[PDB]
């Protein structure tokens, strides 16, 4: 069975559900590797 | 549990994740049995490609429940309600496969 309500506000309800440090995760001669940072 | 994971270790793997795939598999079809017992041998089947065609439609949802970073209740999260809705989910082994 498919729902055709188009009630999307789950996602909505999902939308209106939801400083920055990375960190070193290998390094060497002068480079290194960072994880984290997502707006760099 | 730990039974089938003493028979499911006791062979060799390709790789790391295959043995996740086969474990998984294993709930997979432990699901499928106890809706099979319960006389819903097929009505998954309509009910899981049902799902499937409506989930193709939404990019959003489908791209987003892929989330490789967020918590993995935040993903069942996200499932529960989208899929806890109405009368288009009537089955009750179906919720816990797609969770």
């Amino acid at each position: 069975t498919i729902p055709a309500d188009d009630i999307q506000s789950a996602i909505e309800e999902y939308v209106s559900s939801f400083e920055e440090v990375g960190t070193v995760v290998d390094a060497g001669d002068g480079i290194a590797h960072v994880e984290g940072l997502p707006s760099v | 549990t730990l039974e089938v994971l003493r028979t499911a270790v006791s062979k060799r793997w390709s790789a790391n994740s295959d043995l996740i795939d086969a474990i998984e598999h294993v709930s997979r079809q432990a699901l499928l049995e106890l809706a099979e017992r319960a006389g819903q041998v097929d009505e998954v089947e309509d009910q899981l490609f049902r799902f499937s065609r409506i989930l193709d439609v939404q990019p959003r949802l489908a791209i987003l429940l892929g989330d490789c970073a967020v918590p993995a209740e935040g993903r069942v999260r996200l499932l529960r309600k989208v899929l806890e809705r109405a009368d288009s989910t009537v089955n009750p082994v179906v919720v816990a496969l797609l969770s």
